[PDB]
DNA sequence: GCATCCGTGAGTCCAGG
DNA sequence: TATAATGGGAGCTGTCACGGATGC
């Protein structure tokens, strides 16, 4: 019922590697690498393709799906085609389809096998944005970057080199989800470096620092001015659901307003004065309200040049911008005659 | 073999090689089959008894299992195991959903309704009236099954900033967040091929973030 | 929301459902005639990891040798339930054994070579050769075996019975063969000129086994 | 046939803070 | 990028009462 005990007895499931076991199935990784090489020097096929039709065939046709990578989509027709023109092989040549087949093997099991020490490493990891689960899950890809990634010829133990890709799985994960708002890994580490910063200079201090002595303690290129910006990008956003009362009526969307969509006076407002425009520019000839209805964009949006509205009608620029003067001069005038549009000015 | 060449054994001259003190031992329930030709499946291949293991159709399997093809012993190795397609979650789910011919059961409830257990035919009315329901609807029963999941419009679920600058959101921003979240790592640990226990994992936790 | 309509339609209680939808159990579509504690796989029936990792991937069982004590059984040899795999290991399953990291490799070397011995007729009972632990000879009273070269000695022992190979200058030049029931008289590294005894044989003289 | 466990519901509006 | 590291931690304690689905 408690989804992380369940993970926990999945994982006791499989035992823990003995030191032979765990050179035994590295080993066969890296041999089965160097095969998928070997295979793809005498197929002349796509390694990665050669490696997802090993893979295909190693887990099952439960999971085969189009891998982003490869330039074909892997059903299985063209795993069936390729395992076969890879079945048509010399004695010699085949051996290293055995051994690819073998070494995935090796890698799934080597895997689900240290699948305890990402447990053991997550659980340090809580309580800074991501679920426990979340937490062990980026743990796992840890885990796979480094199965993909050992040499057991450097002698070293497995759960040494594992361990450095499981944190750094850990973290670039927790550095890229863990905000709502997202901020570029570099810039989380330079946030928290000015968290530990403040907090240093507070223990010392006994009090809070202001931007200056942090501005200081950062070192040059930062500035008070630098600190505060920096702080201003960190903040979080908030939720509208977090109560202000002991009662559930109040939530603190309730006080939002919406400064979106208009008011009923705002387009009340633009409503008499498109009228009054309208009834002053019917005071215009035809003619000239329309060159301004076309020099200003009220009729399809948008503005004209003076050389589309005089080739729209049939007259030089000069006189279709001096028509939109006498226009203009007619419509000051008899604006202040009437004093109909003043109030509309703001 | 071994690390470094100076420390290998090599076999100065002729002879036979015994195993003494192994680390442990490993008791399998599998068919062993050797062979000296070429062998025709490898490791990982299922094969049914009647199918050419090696040396061109000679050497055949016996039992039900899957291949391990040991090059070091210069036998083939099947581990006796069955095909079955035994599966988890909505996936399976939804197949069986997608597998119920409504009117077959319709009749099946029809007669269980004769029964003369007041028990049975209670179960099967209360049964028949949800078969009759998606009978009468025109709704698929798989669609209780969610492929797409879709997504609310974001004015009724906004990121806004309020007076002061600062964001106020939405839980069900976090919520939606937290799925794609999931998903995405869940379609990246399928393209990078991982064990079969991770992925049930990933699968568990996104039936519950959609939850 | 109950009555579940999915665990409805499907014929599945709550807990079955939960089972197989928060995965802590599969569900069949396809027995592919798979089996389990007899009784045949039926579509739709409810399988633990346990019994779906034994129906699809094979039942089996290590266990740890402890250090220094040997296999009581062969690798590649069927063994059964209940039959001890070590002195202090008993083997829960049938099937095949296998050798997990041997920790002694013993190659048994092939030598054929050729050997001379020297006996009174008498005692010597004719054959065209000699199968291991096979009577060679049967004396009546001890027989100094005597060298036939003056050289150096190498005195090579095996299991029982012995390899003397006399060498003048490195070059060796006699190589005689001591069977079971004959003591050497002489030393490694030891010189001898010719008819000095090397060897006594007392009683019969017979093939050793390796 | 009875307990037994489950989820679901439990008055209106108004102010602050 | 390489000593080696291999199964988590809370829980939260004083409603009340129904209906309706699930086990001896
Ligand atoms: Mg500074």
């Amino acid at each position: 019922s408690d989804p992380v005990r369940q993970y926990l007895h999945e994982i006791g499931q499989v035992p823990l590697l003995t030191l032979e076991e765990e050179v035994e199935l590295a080993r066969k990784v890296e041999e089965g690498m160097e095969a998928i090489k070997k295979l793809s020097e005498i197929t002349g096929l796509d390694p990665d393709l050669i490696r997802e039709v090993v893979r295909a065939k190693i887990l099952g046709s439960a999971r085969v799906r189009h891998i982003p990578g490869l330039k074909e989509t892997l059903d299985p027709k063209t795993v069936e085609e390729i395992d076969q023109k890879l079945k048509s092989l010399p004695k010699e040549h085949k051996r290293y389809l055995h051994i690819a087949r073998e070494g995935e093997a090796a890698r799934q099991h080597l895997i689900e096998a240290n699948l305890r020490l990402v447990v053991s490493i997550a659980k340090k990891y809580t309580g800074r944005g991501l679920s426990f689960l979340d937490l062990i899950q980026e743990g796992n890809q840890g885990l796979i970057r480094a199965v993909e990634k050992f040499e057991y010829k450097r002698r070293f133990k497995f759960s040494t080199y594992a361990t450095w890709w499981i944190r750094q799985a850990i973290n670039r994960a927790i550095a890229d989800q863990a905000r709502t708002i997202r901020i570029p890994v570099h810039m989380v580490e330079t946030i928290n470096k000015l968290s530990r910063t403040a907090r240093q200079l507070q223990q010392e201090l006994g009090r809070e620092p202001t931007y200056e002595e942090i501005a200081e303690a950062m070192g040059p290129g930062w500035d008070a001015k630098r600190v505060e910006e920096t702080l201003k990008i960190a903040q979080e956003p908030v939720s509208l659901e977090t109560p202000i009362g002991d009662e559930k009526d109040s939530f603190y969307g309730d006080f939002i307003p919406d400064e979106h969509l208009p008011s009923p006076v705002d387009a009340a407002t633009q409503s008499l004065l498109s009228e009054e425009l309208e009834k002053a520019l019917s005071k215009l000839s035809e003619r000239e309200a329309m060159v301004l209805k076309l020099r200003k964009g009220l009729i399809d949006g948008r503005e004209h040049t003076l050389e589309e509205v005089g080739a729209f009608f049939g007259v030089t620029r000069e006189r279709i911008r001096q028509i939109e003067n006498k226009a203009l001069r007619k419509l000051k005038y008899h604006e202040s005659r009437t004093r109909k549009l003043r109030d509309f000015l703001d | 073999a071994a690390i470094d060449p100076e420390e290998e054994v090599i076999a100065e001259a002729e002879g036979v090689v015994h195993l003494h003190e192994p680390a442990s031992i490993l008791v399998v329930k599998a068919r062993v089959y050797p062979f000296e030709d070429d062998v025709e499946v490898s490791t990982g291949d299922r094969v049914a008894p009647g199918d050419v293991l090696a040396d061109g159709g000679k050497v055949k399997s016996d039992v039900y299992g899957r291949v391990e093809v040991d090059l070091v012993r210069n036998v083939v190795r099947v581990v006796e195991s069955y095909d079955i397609d035994a599966r988890m979650g909505a996936e399976a789910i939804q197949q069986l959903l997608k597998e119920l011919d409504l009117e077959a059961l319709e009749k099946e409830l029809l007669e269980e309704m004769k029964h003369p257990s007041r028990a049975r035919r209670a179960k099967a009315r209360k049964r028949l009236e949800v078969v009759r329901a998606f009978l009468d609807s025109g709704n698929r029963p798989e669609w209780m099954i969610l492929e797409a999941v879709p997504v609310l419009p974001p004015d009724l679920r906004p990121m806004v900033q309020v007076d002061g600058g600062r964001f106020a959101t939405s839980d069900l921003n976090d919520l939606y967040r937290r799925l794609i979240n999931r998903n995405n790592r869940l379609k990246k640990l399928l393209a990078q091929g991982a064990p079969e226990i991770i992925i049930r994992n990933e699968k568990r936790m996104l039936q519950e973030a959609v939850d | 929301d109950v009555p579940s309509k999915i665990g409805t339609l499907l014929d599945l209680s709550a807990t079955e459902l939960e089972q197989v939808l928060y995965f802590s159990k599969y569900i069949v579509l396809d027995p592919k005639g798979a089996i389990l504690n007899g009784v045949p796989v039926e579509k739709r029936q409810l399988l633990t990891d346990e019994e779906y990792r034994e129906l699809r991937y094979g039942k089996q069982e290590t266990y740890p040798l402890p250090p220094g004590v040997d296999a009581l059984v062969k690798d590649g040899e069927e063994v059964v339930k209940g039959q001890e795999l070590a002195p202090g290991v008993v083997s829960r399953l049938d099937g095949v054994a296998l050798y997990r990291f041997p920790r002694r490799v013993r190659v048994e070397y092939v030598k054929k070579e050729r050997a001379g011995l020297r006996l009174p007729l008498a005692a010597w009972v004719e054959k065209e050769a000699y199968k291991p632990g096979e009577i060679l000879a049967e004396l009546p009273e001890p027989y100094l075996f005597r060298a036939e070269e003056e050289g150096v000695v190498e005195l090579k022992e095996l299991e029982e019975g012995a390899f003397l190979v006399l060498r003048r200058e490195d070059e060796p030049v006699a190589t005689y063969f001591l069977p079971v029931g004959m003591t050497p008289l002489v030393v490694h590294g030891e010189i001898v000129e010719k008819g000095q005894p090397l060897a006594e044989a007392k009683g019969l003289l017979r093939m050793p086994r390796q």
